[PDB]
RNA sequence: UGCAUUAGCUAGUUGGUAAGGUAACGGCUUACCAAGGCAACGAUGCAUAGCCGACCUGAGAGGGUGAUCGGCCACACUGGA
RNA sequence: CGGUACCUAAUCAGAAAGCCACGGCUAACUACGUGCCAGCAGCCGCGGUAAUACGUAGGUGGCAAGCGUUAUCCGGAAUUAUUGGGCGUAAAGCGCGCGUAGGCGGUUUUUUAAGUCUGAUGUGAAAGCCCACGGCUCAACCGUGGAGGGUCAUUGGAAACU
């Protein structure tokens, strides 16, 4: 553009979108509103764990979990690692990063928080997938 | 000390002893660094109904004389 | 700190310089189950990261000492490639082993350590203390003679040039600021230097 | 109704350097002319010629090449312009193509370059770029 | 009131105390006047006291109060002794 | 005596009715570190022979870099096609600081010391060119008072 | 600061002449007289946000933030006095 | 604060390392287990019987009283481009006119000083940023002296360009 249409129409920026749009939200309870304030984790009770199959060329079964958090919005989150302790009604916390060819899902669970437990067996990565250090 | 001394250009003469002068002048774009023109009407006392529409106008800034005007005048450097 | 073999270093890198030679025993390649191969060549973010290894296991430090002390160096009007070479053996770790109190780097970092020193007057018993350009350095009058100290200083001769050395308590005078000459060049500092630009 | 002068007068001498032309001529101005006087005694042209014609007087520019059929300005650039006019201070008058080439500076005492204008400690606004 | 006051700056277990006219309504580590000078007790030796005296009696004549420990500043150097033949004359 | 760089290898096929082809093709920069570099391409398929082909294919074409010392002589753009590099001259103990193609014709003449930034495109083939297209177009001092028949002191 | 997918806002509002009253000028308030005032240079409306020194980042241009430390303003369960 | 900082002696190699990566970006790999399962994944993508990418074990490496993940911000991003981008076919020329406001506007002389340039002040507190010393056993930090206020306002001048 030439120089007086840019002073009369200035240069608006690109908006940047962010992901995990569930972590950045929280709610007053007092006054039923949503407010702004980027948490970092945010925990929740867990509604339905079942399994999930890939879309990808990939072929499995993963085990996702259905929580509502602390404010009352409704994710799919991932649960990584081999076993697992989400029966209902868990209150684990939810860590944001999607988890791609998995559809609907894009938040992992910290796994050793509040109520679910380690790995069984793990002694390689293991401070993720978090169980203490053995003898 | 001194009061400001701007120079100006009437716009409406209604009635009562009012004219707004038109300081124009030349602010930068903060930017793209464009010159670009603005108005700004500054309410002004006239004395006794003297000047007219269409003159240059010299005023200067006195105490606050009502609820918007704020200057005053001093001198006619042109008319119509 | 490190607390480790100095071997499998020299082994990886060029040399820490233990004795005079380090590598001659095993394959002086690589330490284990991969060192006696095909050396796999190497690109230019490893080798600028290696010889970064060879000057930091030399002197025994780690980042964020060995990075606090690179941009402080970039203060000078010299050369930044040497400057960081400069001030980096002004230390009380070199010039305890230059000016040779002890046989090898680690105890004459253990010897500026539990405070056998009182340079230019009371004591530093600090390893980093950078030395400023014609300030004595001592040994303390209450440990002037152990096994350690002298039977180490008759051995290693060739105290470097910009230093001084006696008997008389063993009393260094660091004279002035060593030049690259006087500064051990099997590392070339011409490539550290684009490691830590990125 | 063109609108800038003497940009239409910097790409008719740099459209000539193009095709090795030797000899255009332009509709002339006070600061055409010494424009043009100020590039031969830098060194850019051979030589400018006189302001003749009843209206706007019209002035030959000869163009100066290499002697291996090279050209002298290679580059050659209006940098203030109606609805951007750019000026400089003698503090961060800057130089050309780190100091080779030149720019022609307005600045009042008439129009001089880029050398005449900082050990003469004035500024104004700068015209263009001759490289 | 206007009162010359030690605004402390410095770390912890290490005092540094300028000494500054101020209005005794401010807070200490605040707005200020002006600043007159330093002290410092934990030196070397000597308090170093640094006081220009051309413009600290600029305020003493025109209401400015010490403060039970300026006032042994301006007494450590002088400036309390010199300043009767201002009202002496 | 010419130093040989590579900077890249490339993985070439072109689909045929029976068994598809194996070109591996290599461009190379061929410099002295004294003002005199040139690059070139090489198609083969023994890969050190693909290497030497690029290397003498390079030799046809060398361009001499002026050069104030330890830098260039001013700020220029290059330009071939896409490609653009940026080029400004630095202080004597700065450091050649180029990405990754743009640094090998770079170190291959003797200058060490410059700041750049390969804007625009990426393919190695093109802002290669438009480095060497680049420092086609640099002038000295002295040649420039030659054409505008001034000296070098009345330059300044 | 963001919106024109907010374009008509004002009616003590804009002047006047009086009178009161304020530490002080004044549509600050109350009487009459006059119909002005502001606005695409964004009046108004809605939404958001204490502002700045500074801090973080960037080669700069510029972007982001207001914890701590200072300057100023506003508030003290909510709303008047 | 505080019998605290610190200083003298006595004793002992005692008690004082983990943490994430190992396909290619990205310097560090072999072997068993498992065999589109269990699982990994920042990107491209790994696993179907000879997995350097999964799980473990021995190695090695990054650096360390920390390490790694996540969240947010700036940079890389010249992917809002004044510096510093575009519109034949990749996203982008209104279906074309008449015209308001606005923006921009041929040549010369005289002239004024709004823009512009230049030099006299005044001010943009302190703290910090940059630079130089001083005090911390060094460093963090702290203190003092300087770039310096360059934004602006007041005052002389210059007259080419708007």
């Amino acid at each position: 553009p030439t120089i007086n249409q840019l002073v009369r129409k200035p240069r608006q920026s690109k908006i940047k979108k962010s992901d995990s749009p569930a972590l950045n939200k929280g709610f007053n309870s007092k006054k039923k509103k949503f407010t702004d304030l980027n948490s970092p984790q945010k925990r929740g009770v867990c509604t339905r764990v079942g399994t999930m199959t890939p879309k990808k060329p990939n072929s499995a079964l993963r085990k996702y979990a259905r929580v509502r958090l602390s404010n009352n919005i409704e994710i799919n989150a991932y649960i990584p690692g081999i076993g697992h302790n989400l029966q209902e009604h868990s209150v684990v916390l939810v860590r944001g990063g999607r988890v791609k060819d998995l559809p609907g899902v894009r938040y992992h669970i910290v796994r050793g928080a509040l109520d679910t437990s380690g790995v069984d067996g793990r002694r390689q990565g293991r401070s993720l997938y978090g169980t203490k250090k053995p003898k | 000390n001194d009061r400001k001394v701007y120079v100006g250009k009437v716009v409406s003469d209604k009635m009562d002893k009012t004219i707004t002068v038109l300081v124009e002048t030349y602010k930068t774009h903060k930017l793209y660094g464009k010159r670009v023109k603005y108005s700004k009407k500054y309410k002004t006392h006239d004395e006794n109904n003297s000047a007219k529409l269409g003159d240059i106008v010299k005023i200067q800034e006195t105490r606050p004389l009502s609820a918007t005007k704020r200057f005053r005048l001093v001198e006619i450097v042109e008319e119509s | 700190r490190f607390r480790g073999s100095n071997w499998k270093k020299s082994r990886r890198l060029g040399i820490s310089l233990s004795g005079t030679g380090k590598e001659l025993e095993k394959r002086p390649y690589a330490p284990g189950q991969h060192g006696p191969n095909q050396r796999k060549k190497l690109s230019e973010y490893g080798l600028q990261l290696r010889e970064k290894q060879k000057l930091r296991y030399l002197y025994g430090m780690t980042e964020r000492q060995f990075r606090n002390t690179f941009d402080i160096a970039g203060k000078k009007f010299g050369v930044h490639g040497e400057n960081f070479m400069i001030l980096l053996a002004s230390r009380l770790d070199a010039v305890v082993y230059s000016l040779g109190l002890a046989r090898t780097r680690r105890q004459a970092r253990q010897l500026v350590n539990h405070g056998h020193i009182l340079v230019d007057g009371k004591r530093v018993d600090i390893p980093s203390y950078s030395v400023k350009p014609g300030q004595t350095i001592s040994v303390r009058e209450k440990s002037q003679k152990l096994n350690i100290i002298v039977e180490s200083v008759e051995i290693n001769n060739f105290v470097p040039e910009y230093l001084n050395f006696d008997a008389d308590s063993l009393t260094g005078t660091f004279v002035r600021l060593p030049e690259r000459s006087e500064l051990p060049a099997e590392i070339n500092e011409q490539l550290i230097v684009e490691y830590y630009s990125r | 109704t063109m609108t800038d002068p003497i940009a239409d007068m910097l790409t008719r001498v740099r459209n000539a350097n193009m095709v090795r032309h030797e000899k255009l001529e332009l509709p002339a101005s006070n600061i055409k002319k010494e424009i043009a006087e100020i590039l031969k005694s830098e060194g850019f042209i051979k030589n400018v010629e006189y302001v003749e014609d009843d209206k706007q007087g019209v002035l030959r520019l000869f163009l100066k090449y290499g002697q291996n059929d090279e050209r002298v300005i290679t580059g050659l650039k209006r940098i203030s312009k109606p609805g951007l006019r750019v000026y400089a201070k003698a503090s961060e008058m800057p130089k050309v193509l780190n100091g080779l080439g030149i720019a022609l500076v307005s600045t009042s005492e008439g129009v001089i370059t880029d050398k005449e204008a900082r050990k003469r400690n004035v500024g104004g606004e700068i015209i263009a770029y001759v490289w | 009131a206007v009162k010359i006051r030690l605004t402390r700056l410095g770390s912890k277990r290490n005092p540094f105390y300028r000494i500054v006219v101020a209005d005794a309504r401010s807070p200490r580590d605040g707005r200020i006047i002006e600043q007159i000078g330093t002290y410092n007790p934990t030196s070397a030796n000597a308090p170093e006291i640094k006081v220009d005296e051309a413009l600290a009696l600029k305020w003493l004549n025109d209401g400015a109060k010490p403060t039970d420990t300026v006032h042994n500043i301006l007494s450590k150097e002088g400036i309390m002794k010199k300043f009767d033949e201002q009202k002496k004359a | 005596e010419f130093e040989e760089r590579v900077v890249t290898i490339n993985r070439v096929a072109k689909v045929v009715k029976g068994g598809r082809r194996f070109r591996f093709t290599a461009l190379v920069v061929v410099g002295d570190k004294n003002g005199r570099v040139g690059f070139g391409t090489g198609k083969a398929q023994e890969v050190p022979e693909a290497i030497k082909k690029a290397v003498e294919a390079a030799k046809k074409d060398l361009v001499v870099v002026p050069r104030v010392e330890g830098t260039t002589p001013h700020t220029i753009t290059g330009r071939y096609g896409s490609g653009s590099v940026f080029m400004k001259p630095a202080a004597p103990g700065t450091g050649v600081i180029a990405g990754g193609p743009v640094r090998a014709v770079l170190e291959l003449a003797g200058i060490t010391d410059i700041l750049s930034k390969s804007l625009g495109s990426n393919t190695p083939i093109n802002m290669v060119r438009a480095t060497i297209d680049g420092l086609q177009n640099l002038k000295n001092a002295e040649d420039v008072a030659k054409l505008r028949g001034k000296t070098v002191e009345e330059l300044y």
